């Protein structure tokens, strides 16, 4: 649900 | 007696008060509307209808006169009313506005500029009163707006139409449709939109045009796109087909994204952008420059010991100079973009950069609302940046606070005062509830996931300073009863404010922050008991101490286990400190  | 100049957003470049102001009459004379920008006239017509101001059929010498048009309109009555002011010498989207002695004149450098001149007009009028001013105005950055590119629940159709009206009014001219969790954008990019989705798109494109917003259609094929052979051909033709079906509805801006993917084939990434730029963007003749983001898109991921990494270096070496390239700053989510950081990245790309600013987006920390202003963005960034966009929250209505300040920052950059922009944002959006909304939002500006993501103005700094001042006064046995009585007021105010918001905020705003409002009331109560603990300890009253200590722990336990997150390092930390 996000960037790494 | 005199008509003051109301809050304006963005801040106009040049404004001189040339008179006392006057009241616009019941009906007005309208001049230049046949040759002036179609959209600007419509925006002006709507405002007048809403404010019960009719338009005369034949000229009336007693009525207020309004003249409107572009530089490239031959309207002498317009130049006559501008009083030596001109839009002729301004950059694109610029305008001049003069209002003196019963006349209002708006001349835009182009259509976009005339529209924006009407937006300022709209903001200047209050209860039919207008100040007498001479204005010339133009943007610092030519591309200003929003990239809907977050993970999580994409904005509804209704959300987006309302946003586009909001951008128009604040002179933002770019909206990038790129929601990560839209299957047809990313996961299943090859597949055409269903007919009813295309009809929703059509409504968006229309509304964008009505508000002078460049609707950028984005596509993220980087998960599974093939590059070589017959497969590469087919996959490229899928981009063309997809972009064509949107061109055919009226889209004139396009983006192709490579962010957050496994495949780091820099050459083939740019080789695709270039071919699309040739066979589509240039071929069409009326399509704006192609926008992109590379797989390496933050300075940390792009640069190594002053020198670009293999991906970045090959990407810049290959990608056509006309293509807009986006980057996020020193990190994906970072405190600052200092001037030196833009210099480096702009250097590597030998071009003016585009900014993907990851704030107020909250997809990485969904418990907190990011309600702060643009912060840490260098005020001379226009030197290396000609394209500026923010990634907003999945909560559209509350994103407006942060976006409002982004409108001011990117339009009038060197004038940008973040505290003043923030205050104005809330004053303009919240009306009667502005003072209380400030109290609440003041605690919800800083974003921190404790690991890789940090950004935004620190939470309630004045209150943090008073808290630090207390511990210093106590541990060095100084008298503190003046500060304690002051802090009781603050915490009571926090509670009073949040309760008033719960009671009076319209649903569209309340349904986005109610859990956080609850969280802050709790902490304000935990803080009040924290003070009670301090007072009782000074009084050497163990009964009142233990009683207050339990209340304080009860509030802290509620906060630590609740989904909503607010004021971590201030209102929450104070209770933790007191234990
Ligand atoms: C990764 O970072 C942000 C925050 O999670 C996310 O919204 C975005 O879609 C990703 N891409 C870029 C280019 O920031």
């Amino acid at each position: 649900p996000s960037t790494a | 007696n005199q008509v003051l100049v109301p809050n304006l957003n963005p801040t106009p470049e040049n404004l001189e008060v040339v008179g006392d102001g006057f009241k616009i009459t019941s009906s007005i004379n309208l001049v230049g509307e046949e040759e002036a920008d179609e959209n600007a006239v419509n925006a002006l017509r709507e405002f007048l209808t809403a404010n019960n101001i009719e338009i005369n059929s034949e000229n009336d010498p007693n009525s207020t006169t309004l003249i409107i048009g572009e530089v490239d309109d031959d309207i002498p009555e317009l130049d006559e009313a501008l009083n030596g002011t001109t839009a002729e010498n301004l950059k694109e989207e610029g305008y001049a506005l003069v209002s003196n002695d019963g006349k209002i004149a708006i001349e835009g450098k182009d259509g976009d500029g005339t529209f924006y001149g009407v937006q300022t007009f709209k903001q200047l009028v209050k209860e039919s009163n207008i100040p007498e001013v001479n204005i010339t105005d133009y943007p610092t950055v030519s591309a200003r707006g929003i990239v809907e590119g977050f993970y999580g629940t994409p904005w509804t159709h209704q959300d987006r139409l309302d946003q586009i009206k909001f951008y128009g009014e604040n002179k933002l001219n770019t909206y990038i449709y790129a929601p990560k969790d839209d299957p047809y954008h990313r996961e299943k990019w090859r597949e055409p939109y269903p007919e009813s989705e295309m009809q929703r798109m059509q409504e968006l494109i229309n509304a964008s045009a009505e508000n002078k917003v460049d609707f950028v259609f984005g596509i993220s094929p980087g998960i599974d796109i093939r590059f070589d052979g017959d497969a590469g051909e087919e996959d490229f033709n899928h981009l063309i087909t997809k972009a064509e079906s949107l061109y055919d509805m009226g889209v004139r801006s396009f983006a192709i994204y490579w962010d957050n993917i496994q495949d780091k084939s820099a050459a083939k990434h740019a080789q695709v952008l270039n071919r699309f730029n040739e066979e589509f963007v240039k071929a069409k003749g009326d399509v704006k420059p192609l926008i992109t983001v590379p797989t390496e898109y933050d300075t940390g991921a792009m640069v190594s010991n002053g020198q670009p990494r293999a991906y970045t270096r090959i990407f810049a070496e290959t990608v056509d100079p006309s293509i807009e390239v986006m980057w996020t700053g020193p990190g994906v989510v970072t405190n600052e973009i200092p001037l030196s950081d833009a210099q480096l990245i702009s250097g590597i790309y030998d071009r003016n950069m585009a900014v993907w600013w990851n704030y107020p987006v909250t997809d990485y920390f969904k418990g907190k609302l990011a309600l702060g202003p643009m912060h840490g963005l260098d005020k001379g960034l226009n030197q290396y940046v000609d394209f500026f966009t923010v990634n907003p929250m999945e909560h559209a209505e509350l994103s407006k606070i942060s976006i409002h300040t982004a409108a001011d920052y990117s339009w009038n950059m060197d004038n940008y005062d973040y505290d003043k922009a923030w205050n104005r944002a809330i004053d303009m959006l919240y009306g009667d509830l502005a003072e209380d909304m400030k109290v609440f939002a003041n605690h919800s500006t800083r974003m921190d996931n404790k690991t890789w993501a940090k950004s935004g103005r620190e939470d309630a700094p004045e209150l943090r300073a008073k808290m630090d001042e207390l511990w210093n006064k106590l541990s060095s046995k100084e008298d503190a009863s003046a500060l304690i009585e002051e802090l009781y007021g603050e915490f009571a105010r926090m509670e009073e404010a949040c309760n008033n918001l719960k009671a009076n905020l319209p649903e569209v705003a309340l349904e986005e922050c109610s859990r956080q409002l609850d969280e802050l009331i709790t902490l304000a109560q935990g803080d009040k008991a924290s003070l009670d603990m301090i007072v009782a300890q000074l009084n050497e009253d163990t009964e009142a101490y233990e009683s207050a200590k339990e209340i304080a722990q009860n509030k802290l336990n509620t906060a630590l286990s609740s989904f909503a997150v607010i004021s971590e390092k201030v209102a929450q930390s104070f209770i933790q400190e007191a234990l």
